[PDB]
């Protein structure tokens, strides 16, 4: 049977919400329990009406990116194929009831200051049903961090922390991420001046640069465990592909020009060209604290300029890790 | 940007 929210949200933690982001399905809080911070994202599901003008999602939809969370969190834990450049997941719930008044405040205080593109959630009655997701909290997503980081030298570890995971979730899951803009990438400060992966049992570390990178997100995701294959089915979906104004819309109509629209097949290129999108962004919409004054950081500017126009003619992110110039 | 938006 579903819980009421006081099981996820205990007093004490419901009081320390605040907002941190949201989308037409749902809205992402973060919290702290045990001195530590926590996200939480709350999807309703199984009802008839609209939120956000958009009918809700089942359970049966919901599951794919439930089973994926999971098995991307527990890739920390692995030996062959393990890293932590997934967001951990502590916990998943059903939940019953109408919306915490707790919540609707935080909800309010960030439609005050940031705005909101939601309706806001007061409307739910004691029989509505959600999902309530708890994360690992991974910091700020790199969208916001557009004008915050030192310089490209962070880009290059960036880019080479998203690659190895990719590379990882490949080998293990026959991962693809399919929807990894940069609203989908974490930073969080780190003092371990070395991050490590294993990618087919051989173990290698990536320099921070002071930063550890988590990618979020699997909605679109795609993966498979012993030729049984979790995706969602996109292809006759009406508005996905019809985007346009950033490259980021560019990529979906990519990615199904590269599966011939049958995303339940394996196309580990469609990694690739999120990394592209990614590199793309590094060079062209990120500005930096230092510019690239010495000529030692022209170079790592070339570097990635030449990753930039490279990296297209490989054919997933394990190729690029492991035989990309840019890693060596 | 979220990819789908009301
Ligand atoms: C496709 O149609 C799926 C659709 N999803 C939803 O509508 C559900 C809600 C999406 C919320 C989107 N915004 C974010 O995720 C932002 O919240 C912050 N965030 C999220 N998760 C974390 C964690 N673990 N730690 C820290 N911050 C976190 C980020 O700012 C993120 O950008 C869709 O819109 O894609
Ligand atoms: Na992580």
């Amino acid at each position: 049977g579903p819980v009421p929210f006081s099981h996820c949200l205990p007093t004490e933690k419901l009081q320390r919400c605040e907002k941190i982001g949201e989308g037409v399905f749902g809205e992402v809080f973060q919290t702290i329990a045990d001195h530590t911070p926590v996200a939480i994202k709350i999807i309703a599901i199984e009802g008839p009406d609209l939120v956000n003008g958009s009918h809700q999602k089942t359970f049966e939809e919901i599951l794919p990116e439930i089973i994926i969370s999971k098995e991307l969190s527990l890739l920390s834990g692995e030996v062959c194929n393990r890293t932590e450049g997934f967001i951990g997941l502590n916990s998943v719930h059903c939940v019953q009831g109408s919306y915490p008044p707790l919540l609707l405040k935080a909800w309010d205080h960030y439609n005050s200051t940031k705005g909101s593109a939601n309706d806001r959630p007061d409307f739910f009655k004691d029989d509505q049903l959600f999902i309530v997701l708890e994360f690992e909290f991974g910091g700020i997503d790199l969208e916001q961090m557009r004008t915050k980081l030192s310089s490209l030298a962070t880009a290059k570890s960036i880019l080479h922390q998203l690659t190895a995971s990719l590379a990882v979730a490949e080998a293990s899951l026959r991962f693809e991420h399919r929807d990894l803009h940069w609203g989908n990438v974490l930073l969080k400060k780190t003092s371990l001046k070395k991050l490590h992966y294993t990618l087919n049992g051989k173990s290698s570390t990536i320099p921070s640069c002071g930063l550890q990178v988590s990618i979020i997100d699997y909605t679109l995701s795609r993966l498979e465990r012993d030729g049984i294959v979790v995706f969602c089915d996109v292809s006759m979906d009406e508005d996905l592909f019809t985007g346009d104004g950033d490259y980021q819309f560019d990529i979906y109509r990519l990615m199904k020009k590269e599966n011939n629209n049958r995303w339940g097949e394996y196309h580990p290129y469609s990694n690739v060209l999120w990394l592209h999108y990614l590199t793309d962004k590094m060079l062209k919409q990120m500005t930096f604290k230092t510019k690239c004054n010495t000529p030692a950081m022209k170079q790592i500017k070339r570097k990635i300029q030449e990753f930039h126009r490279t990296m297209l003619n490989f054919s997933s992110a394990t190729d690029l890790l492991c035989q990309h110039s840019l890693f060596k | 940007a979220r990819k789908k938006q009301t």
